[PDB]
């Protein structure tokens, strides 16, 4: 009669239920993934929408009961995660343009295009017509439109939409107890538990910039050499010790640096590792690239993939008239079919990432024995995490040279580490800071403290004085930028993906010491170190059974997040860029802007 | 008299773990020489008696029940095992005699467009006894107050395994035959 027996029943009508209407939309979905077709198309929404009915039929009931009666904190875990209602809360006049809302964003994102301002005929999408563009350009001017084309169209035109979707879902987070829409959003993170294994929404706020304050140092000297760089790219064009405009960023918002490694390559001379031609010369087509992954997971002690994952997956593209989407995923569609869709070619980096998914698969085949509400990452950034790990310890050439791509000789070139460890940081340096100023913009947006006039004006002001980045042309108040970026736009959270690369080198740097690895952090290989796999499958099995500062600390050893094991992977780069900027200038005016002159 | 012991176990209909059927073939003389062909069988296993010798042995009284638990829910039909199988179904004795039978028929039970066929008691208000067998589909409430779905807090007990071709190892349906050898003579009392 009390609670906590009228919700593991209900819980168990939930979870038998459950697995059946997601598999079928995990079939459905994968069926259209790999077979494109109007037939599939309808087959997919008719299962899809079975599950979403039925789980948001459930999901009400769940609110019936009462959060706090319960006494046992593994079924709370799942009575919460049930009880999340997002846009139900809201009365059904305002849902259905909150749903519009979202629908139309989506749509003017999705559907959306900009024009080239020289060649009106043209007006390419961002996937891949403007994709192309920011990732692969070097100069000024065909950067400048196609960068702002992208937020003149897209983002104004989400500029009203965006400010009922700020009013509407402050309303459905302020229908609960959740102060605003970012009080919500920081709730992923938010734990109840035992003392000293708690979190708070609160201390979210204050961790990030905890973190983002150390980095600062590591970051800005990264800034500097960059710019540094970069100004050889584009000479008289932008100020030496100016913060870096938004064009030249290696990709459309500036979410990564890592196009910009042709024109920022420490040493131009020695060539990056690539075993893709003595790949194809050992005869590996498709199936040896996952056979030995295989065998690099199973080196460390982690589990071999099944024998259904070899027949049901696709692991090459169709050679008959099926269109698929080659976007590669580790499809973990429950019942135990994990799978991965893979147009993989004879290339290190289809190699590599076959043991990024499979990093997936290893973590799915891990938390696979948590209840259905539980099976997922500790949080939202813990399942990313774990993938990368693995692609960096496959791509080090101590593993390489194991598995027979290297020549049992070979020059492990003090050069070729500074290129590996730069390449590495246009990528997870380059994020962090971007990572951090959109949720401190949304934040104080969904607090309204941003003046509306000035959300636009305060993108820049943000922009510049914690990311480094300004603008290349005035922004009037009209002009959403924050909107113009899928994650914005789409309704997602982006705060995934800071703690994520934080979580990735507290993962790696405590993966490399039990694996007694000497030497600097980014050479360290765990491949045939068990030790290691069964440090991280600890992590990896509890799921999100328990809070992600419990589950941080079995693999870390640390109660929270922090970035001194990332400061340690970089400390060989760091130690150069220190060295290499004693000649340039560190840290960024926030009073410049290129198009004043 | 001799009977064959696996051809009525190779019938296209097997009961599923509610409604296992308990196929008495006693009082004849057989050729275990199947039992030793574990290239078909999945999981060849014996509890208190000798699986290699269980041809020699003559003291068998056999009470086969038949029923089709998944691949991960195998390992569940153990004594002194319990589980979501093991304690709503039919449970094996802690000092039960006899052996267990399993074989991967993903291919026969299993369809790829989801076979769900088969039942098994997902909720039940106490704890089924070994060897009983409960028929009945009233709809449960955790209370234990009678009422009528969709009533908040009234769910049906029975549910169906997602059976399919395309599931992973340990979610492919395996058909399940308990041989409960026994001696049929005991002089219990005078
Ligand atoms: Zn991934």
């Amino acid at each position: 009669s009390t609670t906590e027996d009228l919700v593991k029943t209900f819980l168990e009508k939930f979870n038998s239920e459950a697995e059946e209407l997601s598999y079928q939309s995990s079939l459905a979905s994968w069926n259209y993934n790999t077979n494109i077709t109007d037939e599939n198309v309808q087959k997919m929404n008719d299962a899809g929408a079975k599950w979403s009915a039925f789980y948001e039929e459930q999901s009400k009931q769940a609110k019936t009961y009462p959060l706090e009666e319960i006494q046992d904190s593994t079924v709370k875990r799942q009575l919460q995660a049930l009880q999340h209602s997002g846009s139900s809360v809201l009365s059904a006049d305002k849902s259905q343009r909150l749903n519009t809302i979202l629908n139309a964003m989506s749509t003017i994102y999705s559907t959306g295009k900009a024009c080239n301002p020289n060649n009106p005929q043209e007006c390419l999408l961002l996937e891949p017509g403007l994709d192309d563009i920011m990732a692969n350009s070097r100069d000024y001017n065909e950067r400048l439109w196609a960068w702002e084309g992208w937020r003149s169209e897209v983002g104004k035109q989400l500029r009203p939409l965006y400010e009922e979707y700020v009013a509407l879902k402050n309303e459905m987070a302020r229908a609960n107890n959740y102060e605003d829409y970012g009080d919500y959003w920081r709730g992923d993170y938010e734990e109840e538990w035992t003392n000293g294994y708690n979190y708070s929404r609160d201390q979210l706020i204050k961790d990030v910039e905890q973190t983002f304050t150390q980095i600062q140092p590591l970051y800005e000297h990264l800034h500097a050499y960059v710019r540094a760089k970069l100004m050889d790219t584009y000479p008289s064009h932008m100020s030496p010790t100016g913060c870096l405009p938004a064009h030249l960023l290696g990709d459309m918002w500036g979410r990564f640096w890592t196009n910009l490694y042709p024109l920022t390559v420490p040493f131009g001379q020695k060539p990056n590792i690539d075993v893709t031609d003595t790949m194809v010369n050992q005869s590996w087509d498709a199936r040896r690239i996952f056979e030995e992954a295989e065998k690099f997971f199973v080196s460390v002690g982690l589990p071999n993939m099944t024998q259904g994952f070899w027949e049901n997956s696709m692991l090459t593209e169709p050679g008959d008239s099926r269109k698929v989407v080659c976007h590669p995923t580790a499809w973990d569609l429950g019942k135990h079919d994990f799978r991965i869709k893979m147009c993989t070619k004879v290339t290190m980096d289809d190699f590599l990432t076959a043991h990024h998914e499979m990093g997936h698969i290893q973590y799915d085949m891990a938390y696979a024995a948590q209840p259905f509400l539980l099976r997922n990452g500790a949080n939202e950034g813990f399942h990313e995490a774990v993938g990368e790990i693995m692609s960096l310890s496959a791509a080090t050439p101590k593993h390489l040279k194991n598995i027979g791509l290297l020549p049992p000789g070979f020059s492990e070139d003090n050069e070729t580490d500074i290129n590996f460890l730069f390449k590495q940081a246009l990528t997870i340096v380059g994020t962090l800071p971007f990572t951090y100023m959109l949720e401190k913009w949304r934040w104080m947006v969904f607090k309204g403290e941003i003046p509306k006039e000035q959300w636009m004006k305060k993108w820049w002001e943000m922009k510049r004085d914690l990311v480094g980045v300004v603008e290349p042309l005035p922004h009037d108040e009209t002009y959403c930028d924050p909107a113009s970026l899928f994650h914005v736009a789409n309704d997602y959270s982006f705060i995934r993906y800071y703690t994520r690369t934080i979580y990735q080198f507290q993962f790696q740097e405590a993966l490399c010491q039990i694996a007694k690895h000497e030497g600097p952090l980014h050479k360290c290989d765990i491949s045939n170190s068990s030790e290691a796999g069964q440090t991280l499958l600890q992590m990896l099995k509890l799921g999100r059974s328990k809070p992600w500062t419990l589950a941080l600390y079995r693999v870390v050893g640390a109660k929270n997040m922090d970035v001194r094991p990332l400061l340690n992977y970089f400390d060989p780069l760091f130690t150069w860029l220190k060295e290499q900027n004693r000649n340039s200038f560190v840290g960024w005016n926030t009073d410049w802007s290129p198009y004043a002159d | 008299n001799l009977c064959p012991f696996g051809e009525v176990f190779n019938a296209t209909k097997f009961p599923s773990v509610y409604a296992w059927e308990r196929k008495k073939i006693s009082n004849c003389v057989a050729d275990y020489s199947v039992l030793y062909n574990s290239t078909f069988f999945s999981t060849f296993k014996c509890y208190g008696v000798s699986a290699t010798k269980l041809n020699d042995l003559c003291f068998s009284n056999v009470y086969a029940d038949s029923f089709v638990v998944k691949g991960d829910d195998v390992r569940q039909i153990a004594p002194g095992q319990t589980g979501v199988i093991a304690d709503y179904n039919y449970k094996l004795p802690d000092d039960f005699m006899g052996c267990v039978l399993a074989w991967n028929t993903r291919n026969i039970d299993a369809t790829s467009t989801g076979n769900y066929n088969y039942k098994y008691r997902y909720l039940r208000h106490g704890k089924l006894r070994p060897f009983e067998r409960d028929i009945s589909n009233v709809p449960f409430s955790p209370d234990g107050k009678p009422c009528t779905p969709p009533a908040l807090n009234c769910y049906w007990p029975l549910n169906d395994y997602g059976f399919y071709t395309t599931t992973g190892i340990g979610y492919q349906p395996y058909r399940v035959v308990v041989l409960s050898f026994e001696g049929s003579l005991e002089v219990l009392f005078q």
